């Protein structure tokens, strides 16, 4: 059911999706 | 890994393994001569 799978205040963590 | 797995699944339940995001050396697999029969009904070995 997993067509694709990849495995492997002081801060701000931005993101754009 | 699939072809040279120690245990090959029986005719009863032919196992399905999904491969994605990989470089497919189809030419190298064809180059391997250990497999007695390599038959493509719907694909071209040169074009693979
Ligand atoms: C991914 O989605 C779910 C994960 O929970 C599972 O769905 C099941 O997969 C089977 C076949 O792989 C599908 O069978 C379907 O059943 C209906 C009604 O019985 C029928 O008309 C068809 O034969 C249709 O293919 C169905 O999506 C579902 N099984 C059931 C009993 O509902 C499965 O792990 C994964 N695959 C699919 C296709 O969802």
């Amino acid at each position: 059911n997993c067509t694709f799978e990849y495995v492997s205040f002081k801060n701000l963590r931005e993101f754009v999706f | 890994e699939v072809f040279n797995a120690t245990r090959f699944a029986s005719v009863y339940a032919w196992n399905r393994k999904r491969i994605s995001n990989c470089v497919a050396d189809y030419s190298v697999l064809y180059n391997s001569a250990s497999f007695s029969t390599f038959k493509c009904y719907g694909v071209s070995p040169t074009k693979l």
